[PDB]
Formats: C-alpha cells, structure tokens, sequence
RNA sequence: AUUGACGGAAGGGCACCACCAGGAGUGGAGCCUGCGGCUUAAUUUGACUCAACACGGGAAACCUCACCCGGCCCGGACACGGACAGGAUUGACAGAUUGAUAGCUCUUUCUCGAUUCCGUGGGUGGUGGUGCAUGGCCGUUCUUAGUUGGUGGAGCGAUUUGUCUGGUUAAUUCCGAUAACGAACGAGACUCUGGCAUGCUAACUAGUUACGCGACCCCCGAGCGGUCGGCGUCCCCCAACUUCUUAGAGGGACAAGUGGCGUUCAGCCACCCGAGAUUGAGCAAUAACAGGUCUGUGAUGCCCUUAGAUGUCCGGGGCUGCACGCGCGCUACACUGACUGGCUCAGCGUGUGCCUACCCUACGCCGGCAGGCGCGGGUAACCCGUUGAACCCCAUUCGUGAUGGGGAUCGGGGAUUGCAAUUAUUCCCCAUGAACGAGGAAUUCCCAGUAAGUGCGGGUCAUAAGCUUGCGUUGAUUAAGUCCCUGCCCUUUGUACACAC
C-alpha cells in the first residue's frame, strides 16, 4: 500500500483521454479509491520564425506551436496491482511516469 | 536518476530523434521504396518499424542489412546494446503513398526514361489504385537550358483549409542528373472510407449525405394487435 | 454577409423533398431532425442548413417555391 | 591549432543539421538553423495552428 | 472456407516453421508455400487452410503484427 | 594520413568486431566516443575510413553531421588478412543470425 | 475572324497598403540604426518604386568572417613509378629568428620505425563566380474573386454558350432572366483562438466555504463581532464542495423571432430575448515574374582555385571610419507637466543545456549604487511567484524662464562579463548642460477594447535592446459613405501589337 501517482503526458488530447479512460475503468473494476484525472495547464511551446530563407520579401512570419497536455491519476493500492492496471495497450503519443510515493 | 530533463526539452528531443532517424533512413533506403518510420516503445526493447515497399532488400541478405541498420542506429543514438530491434513491414497500398510514388518516379527518371511517359505512368498507377485525384509536378531543366515546370493533374484536388492535412499527402524529392537537378512534387488525394486504412475516416466537412427514406406505406383504417 | 451558399441551399432542398412530413416551422426541432437524418460533419453547417430549412418551410405554406417537388402537388386538385 | 577559446559566441554554436552558424534557434534545446527548423518542423511536432 | 493469406514472409521460412507457428491454435489441413519456380525459397506468400473456419478466425488477430524473423507479417482472409 | 600504427590497428579491430562504424564530422573532437580507451582522435577515424572507402572496402552514408560506414564483403577478407585473424572469426553483423 | 495585352477611349464595381470626417504622426531637433557617397590596407557583401534601405532573423571587441596585413598546417583519398630496416620519414630541448612557448626557418644533434616522402594521373575542400543554368523555400500579381472539364446548343476551325441584362453579397455569394443543364478548384465550409454555462467530469502540483486553534483591536462583561496569503482538517475522516482556477466532453447562434423595404426571391434595416446578432488569425486556385536566395544545407550543373591555395588555423586590424543626401525609429519641446514621497492593480511566457562551457532565482549579511559573499528551492499549476510592472491615483515643491522642460556632448571615478573592453560592450556615481518653443513642400497608418499612451516576457544573448515578436493595462475623436485622388477587377470599343509600344 502506497500513494502511487501516474502522470500521463501527450501532444494530442484524444489518445491521452482514452488511455486515461482505460486506466480509470480498469482501476474502478478492481475496487480502488481512484482520485481521478487532474488536468494540469497545457504548455504551448511557440517558435516564430521568418518565412523566407533569404532576407527579402514583405517580412512575413511563421508561427509554429506545439501543445503539451498533462494528466494525473492517484491510486491507493499495492504495487503488483498497479502493475496489471497499467500495461494495457498504451497509445504511441502517450508517455507515462509512475511515481511510487517517493522519487 | 541523475539525468532529468524538462518535458519541453524531452518532447523536442524525441521529435528531433524521430526527424533524424527518418532523414537517415530516407537517405539509406531510398531505392528500396522507403515510406516512413514508426518508433514503438516496449518495456523490454525499442522497436523501429520501417515502412517500405520492397522489404526484402531492406531485410537484406539473410538479415545482414537489417542487422547493420540496427548496429548503426544503436551506435549513433546511444541506445543500450540489444535494446533496439528493427522490423520491416510492407506498405499496404503503394498507390496511395506520395513518398513511395515520388521515389518510384525518381528512380524511373534515374534510369533512361523520358519525363512525360514516366509521369503519365505514375499518374495512371495512382489513379488506378483508388485515388480521388493526383498531381505530379516536375520542375527543372527539362527542355534545353531554360527551366520550366510541367504539371500533370487527374481528378479532384483540394488545396485550402484543414482537410488538406488529412485528405492529401505530399512528397518533394530531387533527382540529380547530368545537366542539373530535377524537382518532383507528388500529391495524392486519398479516398474516403469508414473504418478502413485506405484513407481518412471522417468525411469532407462540406459533404452532406442524406439517408434515403424508407418506403412508408400508409394506414387506411386503425387496427391494433393484442400480442 | 448572411448569404447562404450552394451547399446549404442544395442540402436543405434535398432534406425537404425527402422528409417534408417531419419538418415544421421550428428551428430547434428541425435542427434535431436534420441531425438525425443527415450526416453533417460539423455543427455550424447543421445550424445553417436547419435555418434555411425553417425559412423554406415558412414559404411552402404560402405557395410552391420554385425548385422543390413534393407530394403537395397531388392535393392541388383545384 | 584549435587554440582560440570557443566556449561562447556564434563560433561555439552551429546547427545540428548543416553546421551553419547564422539564424540558429536555441530555444527548447533545438540548436537548429531557422531554415532547417522550417523544413523539419512537422517532423519534430510543431504544427502551424495559428 | 478457412482462407489465410500470410504475407511478408522471409526467405528462411519453410513449411515447418509456419506449421509450428499455427500449431498452438490447433491442427492444419493444407499448407501452401508459394515457392519460386526453379529456385528454392518463398515469393512472400502463404496460403493456409486450418481444417476449421473458426480457429483460423481467431488466429488472424493473433499472429497479426508479431515481427517474425525481422519482418512484420500481415495475415488476412 | 599519418597516424600511429596502434591507432589504425585499433580502428580496424573495432570495425571488424562490429561490422559498422559511426563517427561525427568534427575534425577537432579529441577522442572518438567508442575508442576513447585507446585514445584515437576523431580525425584519425574519419581519415582511416576515407582511406578504406576509396579502395572499396566500406560503404559510406552521411546524414546530419554523422558518417555511417558498413563493412563490405571485400573489406571483411581484407581486414581478415590484415589483422592476421584465423578464418573462423566473423563480424557481428554478418553470419551472427539467430533461429 | 478569334484569343490576350494595350488606349494621353466609354461605362460599372471594389479597397483607410484609396479618399472623405478625424486621431496619432513622419518630414523640422538631438541621438540610435540601415543605405548611398567620400575616405581607406580593407573600409566583405546581397537587395533598389510598391514587392530595397532595425531586411539577410545581420544587436560583428575575439569567434562569427566572407575583407586587409602576416605567419603555421594538410585535414593532397586512391592508382602507378622512384627512394627505402645500411632507415621512407615524424617530433624536438637550447641559442639566434619571430607578434608569438609556430622545430616556421638556421646551427646543433637526439628521437620516430614503414603509418609516410618525392614525381605523374586523379581526389577533395571552398560564406569563390553565375539566382540570366537550376531543386526547394519565400515574396509579388492577390488574398483581390478568379479559374476549368462532361454532355448539350453554335461554327471548316481557332474559339465560344455555361462564366449572364438586372437585384443581392465580403465573395463567379446567391436569387432571378435564360441554349443551357449538372459539376470541380478558389470563396464559403474547415482548424486554432475570444466571449457564455452556479448544468456534467473531476482535482494537497488550484482553490472556496464552514469548523477548530492562534495573534490584534474595541467592550460596561460585551459578539454565530472585525482583520489575517497565520496554522490545521492528507495520520484519511478527525469537513464538505467546485462558485472562483485548471481542461475534457457536450450544449449554445441560425438572420432563428417580430415589424418595414425588396420582383413578397436572394437579401437588407430596426428591435425583443440573449453571453454573443460581423472576435481575430491559419490554410489558401489556374497561370505567371529571367522577383530574392548558389552567403541555410553532405540541394546542385558548369566554370575558377587547390600547397607561396579562393581549403583551414592562428595573431592583429575592419565592418563602427566622416564636409554630405535619404529611410525605419527612440527621446523631447513641458503645468492635461517635471521632481519627491505615499497607495494600489496584470497577462502571455522562460528557466540547470548530446557535443555545450553558458539557467531562473527566494532568504540572510556587507556596499550609497552597479555589485559581492553565504545558503536554500526549482527539470517546474510544486520554486522564483499571490510574478507587489509602468502609465494611472493621492499629497509636497516649481511657476511660463530654454526653467527644477530636454539630456546630447564631455571630464573624473567604481563594478560586472570575458582569454582580451583602447576605436569608449554593459551597468553605477558626481560633474558639464547643446539643439529643440510643436516642425515647410510632401507623406504614412488606422474605425472598437481599435488608434494612441504605458510597461512586461520571448528571439538575438559569456556581456547586452532605441529592433522585432507576442502579452496585458488606461482607453478615445471620427465614420457605417464614395469613386474625386491612388490603384485593382469586369463589360463595350480600336489595333499596323502576340518577347504584349
Ligand atoms: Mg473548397
Ligand atoms: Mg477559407
Ligand atoms: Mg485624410
Ligand atoms: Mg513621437
Ligand atoms: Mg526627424
Ligand atoms: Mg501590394
Ligand atoms: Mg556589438
Ligand atoms: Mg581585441
Ligand atoms: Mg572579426
Ligand atoms: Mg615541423
Ligand atoms: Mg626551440
Ligand atoms: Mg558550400
Ligand atoms: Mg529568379
Ligand atoms: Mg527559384
Ligand atoms: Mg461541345
Ligand atoms: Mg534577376
Ligand atoms: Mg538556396
Ligand atoms: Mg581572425
Ligand atoms: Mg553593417
Ligand atoms: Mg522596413
Ligand atoms: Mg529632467
Ligand atoms: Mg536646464
Ligand atoms: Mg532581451
Ligand atoms: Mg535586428
Ligand atoms: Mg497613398
């Protein structure tokens, strides 16, 4: 028994929310007190460059950006049960980080 | 552990790794019909899935070339030894893949073939493979020493909006030749198909599709059944 | 601008010709019908089509509009 | 030979694609030229939403 | 009619390995290895009939992907 | 170029032990990352592989300031006769397949 | 006779890169910066009306560097021939020599051990030339509404109808007329964003409200009293909840409702109810331009050079030079102000790095300041941080004076970065105190949270913003029109034009 915290990070909302749904549903089926998805503020990484490779034109700019979404799940259960809650078909653009009550 | 890095830098570094691996494989497996790469992270190994048309030459001679590619990827990107396996897989339909068709046109031009018969052959293959439309643009020193651009279109081709990000796939390539370099732009408009891998799932956002009404024989005089 | 385009008008007309028996002069029930019977990929296009459907059904009552063929022709015995 | 200090400045930093020292983007740990970024942006994950 | 089209097969691949591969799903009836004419190896195709149309319908979603001999193999009806 | 015979023997030994050789196009790097224990400069790796490529004993690829070199079937026999290796030793890439 | 282009033709339409009504200006001054000219060893260079000139993300001390002066290195693969274990040839301490602790060169001899050296062929490298040989990318025509098949009508075709008299629209957007009908690309739809939800999903990495403890104030004895960014209810109830915050799913707006105009058509105007009755961008067609880039590239053809090198490294200099002519800007000319003090409010977003050295900083102690020394947090809704921002607001001084406006120029000193600060990197202190009293002919940009004022982040960055790119804050005058000017687009019309007079 610990306070296990799963952090999920992704660049798209769909797969991230569906992996969160799978984890929450699997944890609810095995009777866990699941403090559900906490949504941290999305980080927008922005780079604004010049469009032209040379230095001639009408001075137009290109605004690229990349969003990073973060979700948290808090479980209160032994380790070996979270070892089967997770490991169920994680989507590619999603990255998990288990923190088992300590660094 | 001792190595910890912010999520911004980590995601940018992952993207940069994928970009460099894709560029390396594009230069290395050009004449093998390389289409794309997909990095899948698994608990025991890291699987690099190579999408190619002629996957037997990617595999090499009894696995030699795939082992060499695995070795250079491990030695360049600093993976632990034995923790990276390279698998190859055949692209399903070759006609609806602008990268594969641009490479095919490139190698057809590298061998002695005229530009017009080659572009028409590629265009005809793309259209016969189910594409709604295709555009092939070859620009360079085609006729003499004054460059021009020849484009070959057949079918529908949207240009603007958000649907051009999932209904159109493009590819730009170069062909080094004796007199200069030729530029090849191929863009294909994929067909709509629900629950399929041929193309997009969601329809075009301005294509309303009314469902045909069922035949409605009307009643004459009230009747009721006591089942 | 508020000028409906050809996609909205043509979709509205086909919806009316095929489902005249299920549309009144009520924008919200029309919106629900058009979202049940059509496959409209967005919500703004759904609303514009339902609005033109409502505006046309408010013209069907005052004589046959040029462009729509329905069973209403039969009851014009005269 | 390589005696001059190259611990800071434009001389120290070069693009990770072409080894060009002008127009370098160092934000988020890219170390890429502006043109090379404009080419590899979609592969890295920088969509142009607005 | 128990139609299985294995694709992306390797040159090392012979009838025996395909046999031992689909053996954990049951018994077989007819292997077809699309060998090259006058040259002893596969052309990248295999036609399998599993003597029953139900366990083959289970194995298609089983042996899909799987990366056998550094080649991800696509199986189909 | 001019490099110690120990450096060339070490470079060739590593190349024959793996079958591949990766380097970075940087002539000022003081130690090659894989051969640092034998203290060979990056320049010696680059120029030894240049001397091997011009004779047709390695295939070369280059992408994003990094060289890749594969050992061909002539280079295998060449380095086998050069390093005086008994003709049972095999490079890691070639012929080390697994059933 | 047809299609395009043109007319110092003739009719329509559109646009604050056009005007009208106006706002702030620019042009005048000082300075910053880019361009020309001149000077120079060199003052690298590309670009020249919009579509050149705070542009090359170009804020160059070295590096960058391409330019000038001087000096090392080969990082000249490979093939052939010669010489070579009686040594092919590498390094080198001392004296001179050199800017140099470059064995660069000379005297001196040691060392190294087949890796090289020397000729011929052939490589290779190049911020060298050509963007009028090119790929890609970008800009422009033009973000204006324009463009094209199928069948059918009309001809020996070329071509043309569709693609239109008219009304309407931001729109070739629709409605109508009708030898056209039905379609495609562009427009629209689409994606991101702004505004709404006391409804749903939830949250010690966000809080609110109750409750308990504590500090302080009144008080007669006071209080379900007031203040608290003080503490706790995260040891699992010994408190609940999601209004505020975050971000997911849905909902919601459609000219939908009511009048009026309109061919009772598309639509337009006003109003009710509403969070909202036109939020702002991204993407963006057919054709082109000798538009820009070979100085973004291990994109590239050809040419040039290749050991006394146009490769590359090191040292120093230059891009910054100064009678002058332009362009983008910053600060001002004051009292709707300056100075001194006091009081009160943000939102984007960044933060310890493969090579790579260089992060954001709380708190304590020195210093008047820039700064210094300790010590802790942060790989981040966790720490900086409740981001105590400026303008603004409240009180004091001044008094229409080139003045306590303005802060150029210049003297002296102190720190920081760096391997190095002079031709002053930047910052701080004292001192000096110029022009400038609202700017000629011309000219730019703009209509709602807009202009303008005012600060704050990002990029550049060892050091650094008078630049750009975003962000909030205070917040208007005028207008809901037109074709007069400047340009675009369509139609009719003339052509001796088709590389478009
Ligand atoms: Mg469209
Ligand atoms: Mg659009
Ligand atoms: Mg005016
Ligand atoms: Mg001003
Ligand atoms: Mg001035
Ligand atoms: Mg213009
Ligand atoms: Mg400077
Ligand atoms: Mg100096
Ligand atoms: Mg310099
Ligand atoms: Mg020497
Ligand atoms: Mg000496
Ligand atoms: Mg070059
Ligand atoms: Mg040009
Ligand atoms: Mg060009
Ligand atoms: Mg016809
Ligand atoms: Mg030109
Ligand atoms: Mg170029
Ligand atoms: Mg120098
Ligand atoms: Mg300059
Ligand atoms: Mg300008
Ligand atoms: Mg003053
Ligand atoms: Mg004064
Ligand atoms: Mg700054
Ligand atoms: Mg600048
Ligand atoms: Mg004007």
């Amino acid at each position: 028994i610990h306070r296990i915290r799963i952090t999920l990070t992704s660049r798209n909302v769909k797969s991230l929310e569906k992996v969160c749904a799978d984890l929450i549903r699997g944890a609810k089926e095995k009777n866990l007190k699941v403090k559900g998805p906490v949504r941290m503020p999305t980080k927008t990484l922005r780079i604004t460059t010049r469009k032209t490779p040379c230095g001639e034109g009408s001075k137009t700019w290109d605004r690229f950006q990349m969003r990073i979404h973060k979700r948290l799940i808090d479980l209160h259960s032994p380790s070996e049960i979270v070892k089967q809650i997770t490991s169920i078909s994680i989507e590619p653009g999603v990255e998990v980080e288990v923190t088992i009550a300590d660094a | 552990m001792a190595v910890q890095i912010s999520k911004k830098r980590k995601f940018v570094a992952d993207g940069i790794f994928k970009a460099e691996l894709n560029e390396f494989l594009t230069r290395e497996l050009a004449e093998d019909g390389y289409s794309g790469v997909e990095v899948r992270v698994t608990p025991t190994r890291t699987e690099i899935i190579i999408l190619a048309t002629r996957t037997q030459n990617v595999l090499g001679e009894k696995g030699r070339r795939i082992r060499e590619l695995t070795a250079v990827v491990q030695k360049r990107f600093g993976f632990p030894e034995g923790s990276v396996e390279l698998y190859a897989e055949k692209v399903a339909t070759r006609g609806l893949c602008a990268i594969a068709q641009a490479e095919s046109l490139r190698y057809k031009l590298l061998g002695g073939l005229a530009v017009r018969r080659a572009c028409y052959g590629v265009l005809r293959f793309i259209m016969e493979s189910g594409a709604k439309g295709c555009e092939v643009v070859v620009s360079g020193k085609l006729r003499g020493q004054r460059a021009k651009s020849m484009k070959f279109v057949d079918g529908l081709m949207i240009h603007s909006g958000d649907p051009v990000n999932y209904y159109v796939d493009t590819a730009v390539r170069h062909v080094l030749l004796r007199q200069g370099v030729l530029g090849i732009k191929v863009k294909i408009m994929l067909p709509w198909d629900p629950t399929g891998k041929i193309g997009p799932k969601k329809p075009l956002p301005d294509h309303v599709s009314i469902v045909e009404p069922k035949d409605e024989i009307l009643p004459t005089t009230p009747i009721s059944e006591q089942k | 601008g508020r000028v409906r385009t050809k996609t909205v008008k043509k979709a509205a007309r086909v919806i009316i010709e095929k489902y005249y028996t299920r549309l009144g002069n009520d924008f919200h029930t029309n919106k629900r019908v058009c979202e049940e019977i059509a496959i409209i990929p967005s919500k703004k296009l759904r609303n514009k089509i339902a609005g033109y459907v409502t505006h046309l059904m408010k013209r069907i009552q005052r004589g046959p509009v040029r462009g729509i063929s329905i069973k209403l022709q039969e009851e014009e015995r005269e | 030979y390589w005696s001059h200090p190259r611990k800071f400045g434009q001389g120290s930093r070069s693009c990770r694609v072409c080894s060009n020292r002008h127009g370098l983007i160092r934000k988020y740990g890219l170390n890429m030229c502006r043109q090379c970024f404009r080419q590899y942006a979609k592969d890295i994950g920088f969509i142009k939403l607005d | 009619n128990a139609t299985i089209r294995v694709t992306n097969l390797s040159e090392d691949t012979r009838e025996t390995d395909l046999q031992e591969l689909f053996r954990p799903f049951g018994s077989i009836s007819r292997i077809y290895l699309a060998k090259d004419k006058t040259t002893g190896q596969s052309k990248g195709f295999a036609f399998i009939s599993f003597h029953r149309r139900e366990d083959a319908a289970r194995a298609i979603a089983g042996v899909s992907g799987f990366g056998y001999d550094h080649l991800i193999l696509n199986v189909e009806w | 170029m001019l490099m110690p015979k120990k450096n060339r023997i070490a470079i060739y030994e590593l190349l024959f032990k793996e079958g591949v050789m990766v380097a970075k196009k940087d002539v000022h790097m003081p130690k090659h990352p894989e051969l640092a224990d034998k203290n060979v400069p990056n320049l010696h790796v680059m120029k030894a592989m240049q001397s091997l490529k011009s004779r047709g004993y390695v295939k070369e690829q280059f992408a994003w300031r990094h060289f890749y070199w594969y050992l061909t079937n002539e280079g295998i026999q060449y380095l086998r006769d050069y390093l005086h290796l008994p003709p049972e030793i095999v490079p890691a890439t070639l012929r080390r397949s697994r059933p």
